[PDB]
């Protein structure tokens, strides 16, 4: 926390889990039970989505969220955009359902029977312990987590390659994709129409090109400790970091708001529904260019509009931290408008 | 405006608000799903 | 029962086919006419309500009456509670004419523990006050 | 002569959480649940917060401009109203079919089948209060006029509460500024009257005349010129009328002879589109903010030429008056309650002069068609003139009992005035007791020679006939007007006096009103119940200092419930209970006014009109012979006329019976607060108190009943609400059944 | 023989207070009837009607109250 002053302090229930920010097991535990949360939103809900999908009809219309998200990946998907046997979507279901009961069971565990603290362990629970001031084990943890991304880049570049098949709306089949895109030169070119690209293997070259990348940043992070001339730009606080995350994951859901509005192969038009029209009214919404009777709208619209509008809320928060890390009062605007 | 947090925590404001909010869920309610007579 | 079900009542199927649109959807008055089929109606086509206990009409009259019953219990104990905890901060005299708005949306929030809540402050003792304690009025 | 303070009060919002301030008893702490009660009931009694008349005079001020702004959002709702959810371009494209509706009802519950099929498609609640043709009138053509008149208006009601912060907390006037009259009452007359009167001559002569002019002639909407356009381009206003190609200079040579063709004398009504000629009312508000501004000079200020009002006020004592006005100018100067009084009694009889006017002179096309329209701006008008007299009665007492200082004004008008209160009263209640026998007994008597199966005993017309001989001869001068002792006036003040029948859209705007013995006998029925209400009034002015049977009202205070259970009774005996009283008998005067003009207008006036010219009415003429009794206003008015109430489910007219129903509920609910006192309820509540304490949730806050005089208020509040509530979902259910 | 500020019980069965607690402000000198000055949080029904509060201070005797302390 920023903690101005006043080290022994007090937050109340409203603002209850900042009493954990200084403390490293609730700090591990709150973490994999939120993760715990999201695997298991992941697997109930394509649960629920097998539970309600109709063959009858396409697929982006009645709401589905998961489904094309699996599909897009080519999983059980048949000829023509059509759907007709869904037993993996269930067996991935499950999968994150278990993988939930295994996390939100380790979160109780760390709640329950490991410490506050990790300085009173012994073995290796001392290593792991962490503060908010010294960058080295930061480093460490930030580059396992670097690695651990690029592990899932290469999962998904082996899902394109030789885990199966990939999915296309040129064929509308399954497509294995072999020999991608070799060279960095075009790849430092696409920083104008990566919204359309308009080939899968460019999408799997730029896959295994940032996997590679994020597997360098991790042995990187790993290899050499954190230098002195970031420490004298960047602030080194539990808020600080917290900050410069919530800032990347704005700007990670700007661009991913961005990335559903436009794209064809990505999302495909017979999953997703077509692609939509950036149209600012009072905020900028992405509206559909046919009109769906019940009110309704395309999972398209739906993924957009909520994860614009999530990056919007996510980068005031960012602004509400990030300030409160720079040495701000926040109750100095309420006194600010009580001297007026 | 350290005044107007205890204004706005008035006994009437706060039942206006709560009775804001309570008409507003039941509005809701009634219009996503009207005509309920029973169970 | 001597009343006929609206599934076959023919007063009722003459008056279902122009039910009046409430809302603005525009098929809400043949949505009706079909949830409504489920009741038992009189000689004058408008559903009656089974109250009498049994499970099978429990969807008339139980199923939103236990569902109130949570509700009032809930509002009955973010008020009791809420006043024991302004017994005494400084003065619970401003602390009842303003609110102290963290306190009540707390209690407002952890209300949905009220019955479990009721008979452990039953069997505390602090749910009912003493019959000698309470100041009563001269005879 | 301007003399302002600078930053008297600071602006904080800290006070703002602390109810309760503004009194020495209220900002110690709420330890009894009354004190909520009194927090309302001395929020605006500035003279018992401040005592120094110099606070409380910039506290008015500035609580004038909140409320200035409180009018202007009101009137901006209804200019937004008429702008975005009316259908005022289609009612404009057709006026005679089609029905105005200026509210649209969201479907959530079933109140879909509220927005009736208005005509044009437009569904939405017709609307009563008759604005649309205030709004031709003016000369509103399209919408956006409309909008931009809203947004005008939420820009002047900002503007207003930002006068009212700046003249409390920044730059406040004293004292001597506000004991400025003479300045007050001329910059009033001239500058705020005379001025705003020749504003509007002005704009009825640019605008509201060329467009009804040319909307007469019969074109269409999105066909009119814009109402700049004819200032713009002054030949498409000459050629509507001769004399604007004289321009500006007769008017200075006094060659107004010449302005004749459009400064016209008709009066009556105009046959085309049934209300005043627009260039009647033109030429009308012209004359008045020329006579306004005269008499807007007649004050001294500065100059040395004009009255000052003391001396006027010195000159004026006869032998029956003593010292005559010897003292008023420094009362009216020095307390703002006798100034309250005055003013609502004055502003209360204009309002009753406003209904009495707007419905035999009407003056807006297409209002006397419309009968809903007519009859509720009769009736608002007469509520709300009611309504203000009765302040005047209230703030009369006030101003005995905390504003009346007897050593300064020693036998002048109001000291001989109280030195003589029982030969006051004792002859007022004699002339209500004389009134209420020949108005009333009248009502019972042929009432009995009717149920007695002798019709030639009663008080009818084919009967005893009560002729009023004075209101009929009147009316034969007001028909010889014309031609005898108003020459230049072509038509009569009015068609309810003597004429022609106004016909319009096959319906009666307006023909005249003859008056048999059943006019006779319910006019005498208002004067008795005006005389009552000025007689239960004026002994609560009179008798707030002191009696014979308690010497000591003046200490005990205005608003007090009694003195005691002594001298066999006392209770209702103070200034306050007088208004409590008589605002019951306001409401039983005005509802009998409202019952009188209905029935009268919608049985000899109203109806439709035939091409052989015969008339047939709503009622077919059940006044003249059927007025006359209590079964006769119970039988053929308040049943046959309720049907339309009554019977109006699913259907347009479907809140007013829930409405009917609704007012007859707050009526009943007020007497339990009427009937019963308070010492039962405290006797009832302690004991709910204890089955609190059983579970230990008694609150701190001390609850107990309403005070004595709290629960005559809302008695009298809910009684009246209710009564009023009733006649409005009656009287607009029946004569929006009858078109 | 009370002090002053402990808790006791009111036994009047006539007053305003009759079970409720009270405070002893202060106990008086001998000789007097009712020499205990007691002060409640409640105030009764006392004053003119409509007055926003009324009095909590009493006079009470020695032989109707009951110490809780
Ligand atoms: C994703 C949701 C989530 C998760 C995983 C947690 C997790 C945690 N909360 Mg928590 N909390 C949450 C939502 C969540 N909270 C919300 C929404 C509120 C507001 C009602 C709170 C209010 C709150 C308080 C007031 C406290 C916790 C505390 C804790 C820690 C438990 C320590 C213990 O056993 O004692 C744990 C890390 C406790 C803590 O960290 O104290 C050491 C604590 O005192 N939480
Ligand atoms: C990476 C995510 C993240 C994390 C870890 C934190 C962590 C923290 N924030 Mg925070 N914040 C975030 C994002 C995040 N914030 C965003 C995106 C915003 C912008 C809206 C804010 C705005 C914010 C404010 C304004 C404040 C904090 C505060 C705090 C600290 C106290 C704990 C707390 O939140 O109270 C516990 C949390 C709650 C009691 C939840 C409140 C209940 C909300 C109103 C209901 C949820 C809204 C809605 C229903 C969500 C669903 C959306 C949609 C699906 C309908 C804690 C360190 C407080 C602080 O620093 O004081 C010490 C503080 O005052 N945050
Ligand atoms: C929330 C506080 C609270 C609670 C727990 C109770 C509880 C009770 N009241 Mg009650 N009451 C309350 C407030 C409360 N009252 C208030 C504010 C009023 C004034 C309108 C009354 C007036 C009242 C009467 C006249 C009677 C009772 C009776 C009773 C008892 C029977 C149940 C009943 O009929 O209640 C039903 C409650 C009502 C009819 C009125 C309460 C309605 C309000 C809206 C409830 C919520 C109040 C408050 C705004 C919530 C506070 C929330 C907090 C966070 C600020 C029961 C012990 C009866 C009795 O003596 O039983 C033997 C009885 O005759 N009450
Ligand atoms: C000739 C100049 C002039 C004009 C036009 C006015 C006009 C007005 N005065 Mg005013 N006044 C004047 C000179 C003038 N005064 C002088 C010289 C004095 C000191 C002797 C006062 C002392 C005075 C007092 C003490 C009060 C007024 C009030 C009012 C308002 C009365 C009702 C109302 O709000 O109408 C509706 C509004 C309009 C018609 C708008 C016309 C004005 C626009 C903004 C110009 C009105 C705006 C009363 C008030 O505050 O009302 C809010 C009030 O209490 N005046
Ligand atoms: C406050 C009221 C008001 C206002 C702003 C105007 C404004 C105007 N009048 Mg005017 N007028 C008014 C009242 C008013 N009048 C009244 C009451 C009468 C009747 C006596 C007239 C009779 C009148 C005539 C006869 C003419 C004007 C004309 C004009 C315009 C020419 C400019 C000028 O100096 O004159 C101007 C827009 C002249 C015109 O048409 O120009 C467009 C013109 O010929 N006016
Ligand atoms: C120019 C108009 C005017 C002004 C400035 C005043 C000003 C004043 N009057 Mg007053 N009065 C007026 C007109 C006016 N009156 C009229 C026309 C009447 C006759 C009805 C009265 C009758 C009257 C009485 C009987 C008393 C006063 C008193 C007072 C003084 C204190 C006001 C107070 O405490 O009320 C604060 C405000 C309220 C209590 C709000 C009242 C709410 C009403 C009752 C309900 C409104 C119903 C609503 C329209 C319907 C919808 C509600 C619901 C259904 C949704 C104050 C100087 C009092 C006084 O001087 O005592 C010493 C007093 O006892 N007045
Ligand atoms: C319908 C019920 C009713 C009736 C009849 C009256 C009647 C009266 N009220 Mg009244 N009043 C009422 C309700 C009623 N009030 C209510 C609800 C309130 C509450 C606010 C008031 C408040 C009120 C005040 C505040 C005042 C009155 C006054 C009066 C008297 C005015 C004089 C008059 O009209 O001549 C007399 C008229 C009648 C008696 C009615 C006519 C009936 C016939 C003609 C008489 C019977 C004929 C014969 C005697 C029968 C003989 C049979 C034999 C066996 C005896 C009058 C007696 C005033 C007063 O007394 O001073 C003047 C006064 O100041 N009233
Ligand atoms: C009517 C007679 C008339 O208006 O006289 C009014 C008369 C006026 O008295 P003076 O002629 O003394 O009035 C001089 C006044 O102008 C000074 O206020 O006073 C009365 O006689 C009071 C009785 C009125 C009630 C008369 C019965
Ligand atoms: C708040 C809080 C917290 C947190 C926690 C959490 C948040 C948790 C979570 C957790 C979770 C979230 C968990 C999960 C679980 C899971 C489960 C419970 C599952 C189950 C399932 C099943 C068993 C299924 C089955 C199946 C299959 C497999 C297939 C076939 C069919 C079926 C579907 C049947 C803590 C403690 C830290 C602290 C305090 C507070
Ligand atoms: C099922 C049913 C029925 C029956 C019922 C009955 C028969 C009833 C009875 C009843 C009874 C026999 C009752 C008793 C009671 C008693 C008492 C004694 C009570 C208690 C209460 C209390 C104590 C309160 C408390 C509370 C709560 C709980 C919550 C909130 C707060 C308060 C505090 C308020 C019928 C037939 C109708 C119908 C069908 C169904
Ligand atoms: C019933 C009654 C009471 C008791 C009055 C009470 C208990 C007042 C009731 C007030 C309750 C709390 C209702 C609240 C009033 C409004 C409904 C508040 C509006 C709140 C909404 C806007 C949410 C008296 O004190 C009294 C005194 C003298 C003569 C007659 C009577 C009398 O008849
Ligand atoms: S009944 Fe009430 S108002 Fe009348 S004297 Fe007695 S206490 Fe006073």
């Amino acid at each position: 926390m920023q903690t101005y002053g006043n080290d022994t302090v007090q937050y109340e229930w409203w603002a209850g889990n900042a009493r954990f920010a200084d403390q490293s097991g609730l700090f591990i535990a709150a973490h994999v039970a939120q993760a715990a949360l999201t695997a298991f939103w992941a697997g109930a809900f394509t649960l629920f989505e097998i539970s309600r999908f109709d063959p009858t009809q396409a697929m982006g219309d009645q709401g589905l969220i998961l489904l094309p998200h699996l599909a897009t990946l080519g999983w059980g998907v048949g000829d023509g955009g059509q759907i007709v046997d869904t037993y993996p979507y269930f067996v991935i279901g499950s999968i994150h359902l278990i993988a939930s009961a295994v996390l939100g069971a380790g979160a109780l565990f760390h709640t329950l029977r490991a410490p506050a603290d990790l300085s009173t362990l012994k073995g290796q629970g001392k290593k792991f312990h962490f503060t908010w001031e010294n960058p080295q084990q930061l480093g460490i943890i930030l580059g396992h987590h670097l690695l651990f991304l690029g592990a899932g880049a290469l999962l998904l570049a082996g899902k394109a390659m030789y885990w199966g098949g990939l999915y296309d709306a040129t064929t509308q089949t399954v497509r294995l994709v072999s020999q991608p895109t070799l060279d960095p030169l075009v790849i430092y070119g696409y920083q104008t129409h990566f919204a359309s690209i308009s080939s899968l293997e460019d999408l799997v070259g730029g896959h295994i090109f940032v996997g590679f990348l994020l597997i360098g940043g991790g042995i990187w992070h790993i290899l050499v400790p954190p230098l002195g001339w970031a420490k004298k730009v960047l602030l080194f606080s539990g808020e600080a970091i917290l900050s410069y995350s919530l800032g990347g994951i704005a700007l990670a859901g700007f661009v991913a708001a961005y990335f559903c509005a436009v794209n064809t192969l990505a999302y495909p038009p017979e999953f997703y529904g077509p692609p939509l029209a950036i149209k600012l009214g009072i905020f900028p919404y992405f509206a559909d260019t046919v009109e769906l009777p019940m009110h309704a709208h395309t999972s398209r619209a739906w993924l957009a509009n909520a994860h614009f509008f999530l990056a919007f809320f996510f980068l005031q928060g960012h602004l509400w931290h990030a300030l409160r890390a720079l040495g701000f009062d926040f109750k100095r605007v309420e006194q600010a408008f009580d001297s007026l | 405006m350290d005044g107007l947090k205890s204004f706005l925590s008035t006994a009437p404001v706060m039942i206006m608000a709560l009775l804001t909010f309570t008409a507003g869920i039941l509005i809701e309610f009634n219009r996503f799903y009207p005509d309920l007579l029973f169970h | 029962a001597n009343l006929t079900p609206c599934s076959e009542n023919p007063a009722y199927l003459a008056k279902s086919k122009n039910f009046l649109n409430t809302t603005n959807d525009p098929n809400s008055g043949k949505i009706r006419a079909e949830r409504y089929a489920s009741a038992l109606c009189g000689p004058e086509g408008y559903p009656h309500l089974i109250v009498d206990g049994r499970f099978t009409h429990a969807g008339d009259f139980l199923i939103p009456s236990i569902l109130f019953l949570y509700i009032a219990g809930w509002i009955g104990w973010v008020g009791r509670s809420y006043l024991i905890e302004i017994r005494e901060s400084k003065n619970p005299e401003m602390q009842e004419v303003v609110i102290n708005v963290p306190l009540a949306i707390k209690k407002m929030l952890g209300g949905f523990l009220w019955p479990l809540a009721a008979v452990g402050e039953y069997t505390s003792g602090k749910l009912v006050m003493k019959d000698s304690e309470i100041p009563t009025s001269p005879r | 002569k301007v003399s302002v303070d600078n930053n008297p009060v600071p602006t904080s919002f800290e006070k703002w959480g602390k109810p309760g301030h503004f009194d020495r008893t209220l900002a110690r702490g709420p330890k009894t649940t009354t004190w909520i009660w009194n927090l309302h009931a001395n929020a605006h009694d500035f003279d018992s917060q401040t005592s120094d008349l110099e606070d409380v005079s910039r506290k008015i001020f500035s609580a004038h401009f909140g409320h200035l702004a409180v009018v202007f959002v009101w009137l901006s709702g209804m200019y937004f109203h008429g702008a975005k959810f009316s259908n005022y371009e289609g009612w404009l494209a057709d006026p005679t079919h089609i029905k105005p509706s200026a509210q649209v009802v969201w479907p959530i519950v079933g109140q879909g089948i509220l927005n009736g099929d208005v005509g044009g498609g437009f569904h939405g609640i017709q609307i009563t209060s008759g604005l649309f043709y205030l709004w031709r009138a003016s000369g509103f053509t399209d919408s956006y006029q409309l909008y931009c008149t809203a947004i005008g208006g939420l820009v002047m009601a900002a503007l207003m509460l930002f006068a009212g912060w700046f003249h409390y907390h920044v730059k406040a006037p004293k004292l001597e500024w506000f004991q400025n009259v003479e300045s007050m009452m001329n910059h009033h007359l001239a500058g705020l009257l005379g001025l705003g009167s020749l504003g509007w001559a002005g704009h009825q002569i640019h605008v509201s005349m060329p467009i009804n002019k040319l909307l007469d002639a019969g074109v269409a909407p999105k066909d009119i010129p814009l109402p700049h356009e004819f200032i713009l381009e002054p030949s498409k206003m000459a050629e509507l009328y001769p004399s604007f190609a004289q321009g500006l200079t007769p008017f200075f040579t006094l060659n107004w002879g010449v302005y004749s063709d459009f400064l016209t004398f008709k009066g009556g009504l105009n046959p085309v589109t049934g209300g005043l000629w627009l260039s009647d009312t033109a030429h009308h508000h012209l004359a008045i903010a020329v006579l306004f501004i005269i008499a807007g000079h007649m004050y001294r200020t500065n100059w040395g030429i004009g009255h000052s009002m003391k001396e006027i006020l010195e000159a004026h004592k006869g032998p029956f008056t003593g010292e005559g006005h010897k003292g008023l100018y420094e009362i009216l100067t020095t307390s703002w309650h006798a100034q309250l009084a005055i003013n609502l009694a004055l502003l209360g009889s204009l309002t009753i002069i406003v209904a009495q006017h707007m419905y035999a002179m009407p003056p807006y096309p297409y209002q006397a068609i419309d009968y809903a329209t007519q009859l509720s701006l009769f009736t608002h008008h007469m509520w709300i003139g009611g309504f203000l007299i009765v302040g005047a009665g209230a703030h009369g007492a006030i101003f005995m009992v905390r504003d009346y200082d007897p050593a300064k004004n020693v036998n002048n008008l109001l000291d001989r005035m109280l030195r003589h209160r029982d030969a006051i009263i004792s002859h007022l209640n004699w002339v209500c007791i004389f009134l209420g026998f020949h108005s009333f007994g009248l009502y019972i008597h042929n009432d009995t020679m009717r149920a007695l199966g002798r019709p030639q005993d009663m008080f009818s017309d084919t009967a005893i006939q009560l002729q009023p001989i004075f209101a009929q001869w009147v009316q034969h001068l007001h028909t010889l007007a014309p031609g005898a002792t108003a020459p230049n006036a072509l038509a009569t003040a009015s068609y309810a006096f003597g004429g022609e029948t106004i016909a319009v859209a096959g319906k009666v705007a307006m023909m005249p009103i003859t008056l048999g013995t059943a006019d006779f006998m319910v006019h005498h029925i208002h004067a008795f119940t005006i005389h009552v209400t000025a007689l239960i009034l004026l002994k609560g002015v009179l008798y707030a200092r002191s009696s014979r049977l308690v010497p000591d009202k003046a200490n005990l205070g205005f608003r007090f419930p009694c003195d005691g259970p002594g001298r066999g009774g006392t209770c209702q005996v103070s200034g306050w209970d007088h208004v409590f009283l008589g605002l019951f008998w306001m409401y039983n005067s005005l509802s009998v006014v409202i019952f009188h003009f209905s029935w009268k207008m919608q049985s000899d006036v109203w109806g439709t009109v035939s091409p052989d010219g015969s008339v047939t009415h709503v009622t077919l003429g059940n006044f003249a012979q059927s007025a006359i009794t209590i079964n006769g206003w119970l039988r053929d008015f308040l049943w046959a006329q309720a049907a339309n109430v009554i019977n109006s489910y699913g259907s347009a007219l479907s809140a007013y019976g829930i409405m009917f129903l609704a007012g007859h509920f707050v009526f009943a609910f007020s007497l339990m607060f009427l009937f019963s006192g308070r010492g039962y309820w405290q006797e009832l509540i302690e004991s709910i108190v204890w089955a609190h304490n059983k579970l230990n949730v008694a609150p701190a806050i001390q609850p107990r009943a309403l005070s004595i005089i709290q629960g005559r208020a809302v008695g009298v509040a809910h009684y009246l609400l209710g009564g009023i509530v009733t006649t409005w979902a009656f009287f607009l259910a029946r004569s929006l059944s009858i078109g | 023989a009370l002090n002053r500020g402990d808790k006791v019980r009111i036994k009047r069965t006539e007053s305003y207070w009759y079970g409720d607690v009270g405070t002893v402000a202060s106990v008086e000198k001998s000789g007097i009837l009712y020499p205990v000055i007691v002060r409640f949080d409640r105030v009764n029904y006392n004053g003119f009607s409509g007055s926003a509060s009324g009095v909590n201070t009493n006079n009470f005797a020695e032989n109707e109250l009951e110490l809780v302390q």
